[PDB]
């Protein structure tokens, strides 16, 4: 496989290329903002996001090496992590705002329009902000982005040939980082510290995304906002 | 799935 | 200033092997065929009496004591769970398949259906990948206090980010002295830390499987537990 | 007002 083969500016070359974009909302100034109406246009831009994940996936290497049902499964439980990491990263430089969407920057007053969103929001900010002290880059970014991918599901698939190769791409990840810590002059005690506090980071990830999951699945009962039926089914993944 | 056919095509 | 930070790297590993806690045991009469009263039981009772020590254990991690009182209350409300199951699944790394709850007290994951199958399965799984990859008992209490340390920082932080530096330092060293490489260094932390985001899905999937029993009041709930339940909302 | 207090104190 190509995935294996790949050098460390080879891998970042990859997958910054692959690099999705940033979509825009429906987001009327003007126009009164309910709590159902905010949902709608948050609901509307991720299922949107969605399919530009899912091609974003494919080009991630070693992901077409796997099986389909394997793909399923890992952004099955990985896309709500994907979605908030590129929702944080795009925050960085906006201290106190989750930049949605370039028209779209909510605080979190407009965040507790959405009842329990507010713990959400703090969180997603927090993450904002630990990135903007560690002064993370694009280069780290990318590659953190693809361990979720890869990492997210790897423990809840007979034949686990495939598992054993994505640690493998796990392993060429690790040495793309710590590639990238040694070229912008870190020692090796710099190199291994920030490599861990950027693997700390995914942890709350996971965090957010399971807190954000069941605040989803409660909103699904409500009826009150819309639900695409992608979403529906990326939801009843995790029910 | 949806998820399944956007992988396929 | 911290104590924590003045410690070498052999001084950290000594300092939290010191402060392990004990292996309890459960209830001696077992009748070994359980129901979910039964069982839930017999868990709740064994996790409570775990917390306690966990409570003392935590003040030995070094630099935890240098946090404020409401501080060291966060870090655990929010890592106590992790902390159990990291435990319980250390336990059962020399028996595949099982899950060691207690010496007295091993597991399947057909046992698991009386209630908890899908957390049952993924305990097991990260036991069998700690087991393949040879996880060392140094290394276990390195990632033990860094989850005690890192699930709740987020939430509130540079003393603490200095502690689990201070920890890297220790996972590291401890790897060069088994003779791993300088690439086979970093690739093992990264293995070892990327398991704590499953540890903390676990944490989240069992948090919610709590929440349910004590609506179903099945299995009563010690107030210790129940407060360390609620801080969860 | 928490055991969780008392059990850190003592
Ligand atoms: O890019 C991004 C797009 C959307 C989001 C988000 C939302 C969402 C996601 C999916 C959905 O169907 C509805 C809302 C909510 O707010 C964030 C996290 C959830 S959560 O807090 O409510 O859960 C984040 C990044
Ligand atoms: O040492 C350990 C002791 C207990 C546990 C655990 C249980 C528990 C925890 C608290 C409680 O009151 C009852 C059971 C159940 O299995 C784990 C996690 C929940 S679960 O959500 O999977 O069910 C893990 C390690």
């Amino acid at each position: 496989s190509l995935a294996l083969s790949l050098t460390a500016d080879q891998m970042v070359s990859a997958l910054l290329d692959a690099e999705p974009p940033i979509l825009y909302s429906e987001y009327d100034p003007t126009r009164p903002f309910s709590e159902a109406s905010m949902m709608g246009l948050l609901t509307n831009l991720a299922d949107r996001e969605l399919v530009h994940m899912i091609n974003w996936a494919k080009r991630v290497p070693g992901f077409v090496d796997l099986t389909l049902h394997d793909q399923v499964h890992l952004l099955e439980c990985a896309w709500l992590e994907i979605l908030m990491i590129g929702l944080v990263w795009r925050s960085m430089e906006h201290p106190g705002k989750l930049l949605f969407a370039p028209n779209l920057l909510l605080d979190r007053n407009q965040g507790k329009c959405v009842e329990g969103m507010v713990e959400i929001f703090d969180m997603l900010l927090a993450t904002s902000s630990r990135f903007r002290m560690m002064n993370l880059q694009g280069e780290e970014f990318v590659c953190l982005k693809s361990i979720i991918l890869l990492n997210s599901g790897v423990y809840t698939f007979k034949s686990l040939e495939e598992k054993d190769h994505i640690h493998r791409v796990l392993d060429k990840i690790t040495d793309t980082l710590i590639h990238l810590m040694a070229k912008a002059g870190l020692t090796l005690q710099q190199q291994h510290q920030r490599l861990a506090q950027l693997l700390l980071i995914l942890s709350h990830i996971r965090h957010m995304s399971n807190k954000g999951m069941e605040h989803l699945y409660s909103m699904k009962c409500k009826n009150v906002v819309p639900l695409s039926d992608l979403l529906l089914e990326m939801l009843d993944a995790h029910r | 799935k949806i998820l399944h056919r956007l992988l396929q095509d």
